[PDB]
């Protein structure tokens, strides 16, 4: 072409350039990357322990399992508001949230008459019909049962949940807050939410994590292809 | 605790009388003096060049003082600086963390420093002896996000975080030298003057701020948003600057006269407003708005003269270059393009 | 109580930003005018610049 | 910054050995490499280049088809293979890095050279005057002419200034017509027309000495002048 | 020209107005479905161009049938013996050139599902090659019988249903389409079958099966409905190559066959956009 000696060499450098980028481009594009969220409480911290961990602000923790590379973000040391940097999560596969079961007659610090139970349930329904997550999946966690169990033989149910008929004991107990929790989902034909009650071995909890994560990949392959 | 009681009416009252005075000293308004001039008939801008090459949403662009290369963040944790004649690369500085919400470049074109989520400025050097991009500083004593960032010179950096504050540092030392605090809610955009001696911020609730570097206070506020400020420019004389928001409203604020002359509202936009900048001698004002397209709106007549509709996704950033010779604007869509 | 603080602050700032100098609408709509006619000439948008000397040329 | 040669020595014709330099101090994966010639008293001349990733090579036709340059960016070595030398290839050599994007300055670092002894159109640049007699404390003009028009539609032209001392390997001056180069004083400037050229020192030093040279980078056939001496 | 009188003698050849219509409507659907994928942006990925080509392959199907049907009559005598095999090839080409794009749409479907992978991002060259070559094959398959395999000297070797047209070409028509069919059925079997085994076991326990019902759904419809439109014509082409001349009665009124295989080139379309939820809304909205 028209282009000098030295210009030439410069097209050179911009098409290495693009080739360093788009090599990169495709190797971070077959990770999966998930949200972390939950009140201050939640075991947040017990669950990101428990689970594999290889690695103020953003946190992020990489791991691995079965040849899956998991990133996950837990955006908890963020004080400022939600709303104005909550777009840049629209791209992510799954939404961990961590609930506590023991914490229902435990009453919010600075206040007395308002529950931190119904709280996480606000934050639920907060977080689930956001205009941004409308299609992504929510993959749920019931931490503490021991202390729950422990808390509800003792003192009943009805302390939290004021419409309650069932006995006080711990199987139909988790059934009805697990129900409670699901019904906080208006995109009940495009999202699924996954529940799970956190053990003590850390193999259950991945394991659950990546059959969600591979139901969730099977389901948007399906979606690609116009077969579903 | 009747002081409290005592100080809030002594508040309210200075506050009553700062508005009497201030609506007391308008006579006239600036759409009843440009009554007598011809507006522009239509601003024709069609696409030159379109750079490509990212791989997500693009959130920052910025011009060089030589009008030739700009700087482009995006989420995928690349720093690409382009040469706009030819389109070709120059750089592709990776990122330690692959959330950016700002970036600049330094007035002399040595250094390039990029802000993010986690409440860290990192300065790159890319004059340096060898041929790759080191990071010459990491600026880190804020606690929420930063949201902006500018180089008051070649030392000296401004920055408005997310906890409703902002900081003038000193890079060699690392330590911030001036704090600049008052607002109540998220500083989420800044912008300096030309001489570069003060500068405004607007918060994440219907205020902004004029500050100067010297003294570190607060000078005078401006109010009359609803929602929010999300973008301020300042005009190329230095004596007023216009103000975005996100109901569908920008505005223009007189830095002399503390109170607002024009509003550029339309009936036919629901949308918010992302980037606000000026044109060479202030009579274009661009506005990108999140619904697809940007907008031409004029600056003396409050009447739209263009539309720039050749976006895919919602434009995040857009700037005029030094001499006004083109613009450049970025979108959602990972696509660059510059219109003259 | 630590609220007092907060609020000789407000009354501070209010009490010196209310001694500012104010000049009429009038002056500045003026001065904006001026300026942007002055330097129409020099601005590329507003009159298109010829291809001859139009860098972004294709 | 460092760049250290070996492979020289006393070569009979009919076959010859590699000359092998390695660097360390910088970034050698994305440094487009020249070798560059240095009869003795006589004047250098440009031997072939490679580009950043061995995508682009370039020979000298003198010399082509038998020589041949390869990298090494594992090790950042490069490599220089003779088949078979003449008795007029007894030189020095150096072997100079150059990157090329908006901006840069190419010829930055030139590294020390080897010596090499064997026992027994394109643009034509020629020097206005072989030596000057100057004293100390006074301004200086060396002019360079050229045989086409260097300025190119882009606008700048692409004749570069090289300063060579007695005792080592020359430096660099200003790139491309004016601008000048780091570490360089401001004494030093550059001016021309398109075709002919001048370099203006305005006090000179008895530090600052030697043979000044001018090349041009119009098209890949480099060539270099035949060397202006400065005498004290 | 003496020769098309001379064969419609030997052979003994010597109702058509809602063909037309069911044409014009297969038109209709084939430029509603390319104007619908065109004007969107969100359609531009390589899963919805083996459509886009697919409903321009059936489109220039239906203009070539009503294009032979309203040329041909009491007019084939005076026509000439090129335009007549001009004609027939245009027929020819078009039904290769459809079996052939959804052969494509299910090795691309095939593709994308055997390898499990988060983004829909793809190359072009796999696309470009399968359209090309979905094109030319067909229009070497169609632009063959002009060359050789004629039929214009051996008379005997000519079909019943038309003449001037080899025997052993209709066979090898027929053996192709059958090799077609059995690797669309069982690229279909497998795709199913994997989607079904990769979810059973891998994903064996949640506390939130139904994908998999809605998969086979969407499996036995589409091949119960290529399988059963070009049956008919199968059999009828195995059934002329091999009854004798002037014997079978069923072999003069072979149109029908042809128009219901055509009418499948309609229904394609409909089935292909009706299935997925999203280009439904898409084409509600418009
Ligand atoms: C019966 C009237 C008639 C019939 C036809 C037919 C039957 N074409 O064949 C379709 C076909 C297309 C494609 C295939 C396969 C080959 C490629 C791979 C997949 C498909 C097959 C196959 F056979 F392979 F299934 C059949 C054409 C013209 C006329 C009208 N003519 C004028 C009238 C007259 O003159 O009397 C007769
Ligand atoms: C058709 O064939 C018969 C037998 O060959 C022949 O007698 C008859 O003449 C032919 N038709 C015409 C138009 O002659």
């Amino acid at each position: 072409c028209t282009l000098s000696a030295e210009d030439k060499a410069a097209v050179e450098r911009s098409k290495m350039i693009d080739r360093n980028l788009r090599e990169d481009g495709e190797k971070a594009a077959r990770e999966v990357k998930l949200l972390l969220l939950g009140a201050g409480e939640s075991g947040k911290s017990t669950i990101v322990k428990q689970m594999k961990i290889i690695h103020t602000g953003i946190v992020e923790t990489h791991f691995t399992f079965k040849d899956l590379h998991f990133k996950m973000f837990d955006v908890g040391g963020q004080r400022s508001e939600r709303k104005k940097w909550i777009h840049c999560f629209e791209g992510v596969t799954a939404i961990i949230f961590c609930v506590a079961l023991s914490d229902y007659d435990l009453v919010l610090a600075e206040d007395e008459e308002m529950n931190r139970m119904h709280e996480s349930m606000k934050l639920f329904d907060s977080i689930c019909n956001n205009k941004w997550f409308t299609d992504t999946s929510i993959i749920l966690f019931l931490n503490k049962k021991d202390l729950f169990e422990e808390k509800i033989k003792k003192s009943p149910l009805t302390i939290c949940y004021p419409e309650y008929a069932g006995s006080n004991t711990y199987e139909e107990a988790a059934a009805y807050i697990q129900c409670q929790f699901e019904d906080l989902n208006k995109r009940k034909d495009t999202k699924e939410i996954y529940t799970h009650f956190t053990c003590a071995t850390d193999t259950k909890n991945v394991q659950f994590v990546f059959d969600a994560v591979t139901d969730v990949i099977i389901k948007n392959n399906l979606k690609d292809c116009g077969l579903f | 605790g009747s002081e409290l009681d005592q100080l809030r009416q002594e508040a309210e009252q200075l506050k009553n009388q700062i508005r009497d005075a201030r609506k007391a000293c308008a006579d006239a308004t600036l759409s009843q003096i440009t009554n007598n001039i011809d507006p522009v008939g239509r601003i024709q801008m069609r696409t030159r060049r379109t750079l490509r090459g990212h791989l997500a949403k693009i959130y920052a662009m910025h011009w060089g003082t030589d009008s030739r290369l700009l700087v482009s963040a995006s989420q995928d944790g690349k720093l690409i600086i382009w040469d706009s004649y030819t389109t070709n690369k120059v750089h592709a500085i990776p990122l330690r963390s692959s959330w950016v919400m700002t970036c600049a470049y330094a007035p002399s074109g040595n250094y390039v420093a990029c802000g993010g989520l986690d409440n860290i400025c990192s300065i790159y050097n890319l004059k340096t002896r060898e041929g790759n991009v080191r990071v010459s500083r990491e600026l880190a004593g804020h606690t929420g996000y930063l949201s902006c960032c500018r180089f008051l010179d070649d030392n000296q950096i401004v920055t408005s975080s997310g906890d409703t504050t902002c900081a003038l540092w000193d890079i060699e030392t690392g330590q911030q030298t001036t704090t600049f605090t008052g607002h109540t809610g998220d500083v989420m955009s800044l912008s300096l003057a030309p001489d570069t001696r003060l500068f405004v911020s607007g918060a994440c609730d219907a205020s902004a701020k004029l500050w100067d570097v010297r003294e570190g206070m607060c000078r005078q506020t401006f109010t009359g948003h609803e929602s929010d400020i999300n973008a301020i420019c300042f005009f190329p004389n230095g004596n007023a600057f216009a103000t975005g928001s996100d109901d569908a409203t920008c505005r223009l604020f007189d830095l002399r006269a503390d109170q607002e002359l024009m509003t550029y509202s339309h009936d036919n936009i629901i949308c918010g407003i992302t980037s606000v900048s000026f044109s060479k001698s202030g009579r274009l004002l661009l506005a990108g708005y999140d619904d697809f397209n940007c907008n031409v709106w004029d600056a003396l007549k409050a009447d739209r003269a263009g539309v720039l509709a050749g976006h895919d996704n919602r434009v995040s950033c857009l700037g005029v270059t030094d001499d006004g010779m083109a613009v450049a604007t970025g979108s959602w869509d990972s696509f660059l393009k510059i219109w003259n | 109580t630590a609220s007092i603080a907060q609020a000789r602050k407000l009354v501070e700032q209010l009490k010196m930003e209310a001694n500012i100098d104010r000049i009429k609408v009038s002056k500045a709509a003026a001065d904006l005018m001026a300026y942007c006619e002055a330097h129409a000439k020099e601005d590329p948008l507003l009159t298109p610049v010829p291809a001859s000397e139009n860098p972004f040329r294709e | 910054v460092q760049l250290v040669e070996s492979g020289g020595g006393l070569v009979q014709p009919g076959g010859s050995r590699k000359l092998s330099c390695s660097a360390s101090g910088f970034a050698f994966s994305s440094f487009g490499m020249h070798w560059v010639r240095q009869a003795p008293e006589k004047g250098l001349e440009w031997v072939a280049y490679i580009s950043s990733g061995s995508g682009t090579i370039y020979y000298a036709d003198t010399v082509k088809g038998r020589f041949t340059i390869s990298r090494d960016d594992p090790k950042n070595t490069l490599f220089l293979q003779m088949t078979s030398l003449r008795s007029e290839d007894t030189a020095m050599y150096y072997c100079v890095r150059s990157i090329y994007y908006y901006g840069s300055s190419p010829f930055d670092f030139w590294g020390q050279g080897t010596t090499l002894t064997v026992s027994s159109s394109d643009i034509v640049m020629t020097q206005a005057t072989s030596s000057v007699p100057v004293t100390p404390g006074e301004s200086v003009s060396i002019s360079c002419r050229s045989s086409k028009s260097l300025l190119h539609s882009n606008g700048n032209t692409y004749l570069y200034w090289f300063l060579q001392r007695p005792g080592q390997s020359p430096q660099l001056l200003i790139y491309r017509m004016s601008n000048l180069a780091s570490g360089v004083p401001d004494r030093f400037s550059g001016s021309g027309s398109g075709t002919a050229f001048t370099l203006t020192i305005s006090r000179l030093e008895a530090e600052d000495v030697g043979v000044y040279y001018c090349m041009q980078h119009l098209e890949y056939p480099l060539t270099f002048g035949a060397g202006t001496k400065l005498e004290l | 020209y003496d020769i098309i009188v001379r064969h419609y003698n030997y052979t003994g050849k010597l109702t058509s107005v809602v063909f037309i219509l069911i044409c014009c409507f297969i038109i209709l659907e084939n430029i509603f479905v390319l104007l619908t994928i065109w004007k969107t942006k969100k359609f531009h990925r390589p899963m919805y161009y083996f459509i886009g080509n697919l409903a321009l392959s059936d489109l220039l199907a239906g203009v070539a049938y009503t294009a032979n049907l309203l040329l041909s009559g009491a007019t084939t005598y005076k026509l000439t013996p090129a335009q007549w095999f001009l004609r027939e090839g245009s027929m020819f080409v078009a039904l290769s050139a459809s079996v052939f794009s959804l052969l494509a749409i299910a090795i691309e479907r095939y593709i994308t599902m055997l390898k499990m992978k988060l983004h829909n991002g793809s190359n072009n060259f796999r696309l470009f090659l399968l359209i090309s070559a979905c094109w030319v094959i067909s229009l070497i398959l169609g632009g063959l019988p002009i060359m050789g395999w004629n039929c214009i000297s051996a008379l005997s070797s000519c079909s019943t249903v038309l003449p001037l047209y080899h025997k052993h070409y209709i066979l090898f028509c027929t053996t192709v389409f059958t090799l077609l069919l059995l690797s669309i059925v069982i690229l279909y079997c497998r795709i199913y079958s994997l989607v079904r085994t990769r979810s059973r076991r891998l994903t064996f326990r949640k506390n939130i099966s139904e994908k998999s019902l809605a998969l086979l759904k969407t499996v036995i419809i589409v091949l119960s409905v290529f399988i059963a439109c070009w049956a008919p014509l199968f059999i009828l082409l195995l059934l002329d190559v091999g009854c004798k001349v002037k014997t079978c009665d069923i072999l003069f009124r072979a149109e029908y066959f042809l128009v219901l295989a055509v009418l499948n080139s309609g229904t394609n379309p409909i089935i292909y956009t009706l299935t997925n939820k999203e280009m439904r809304r898409a084409f509600i909205r418009i």
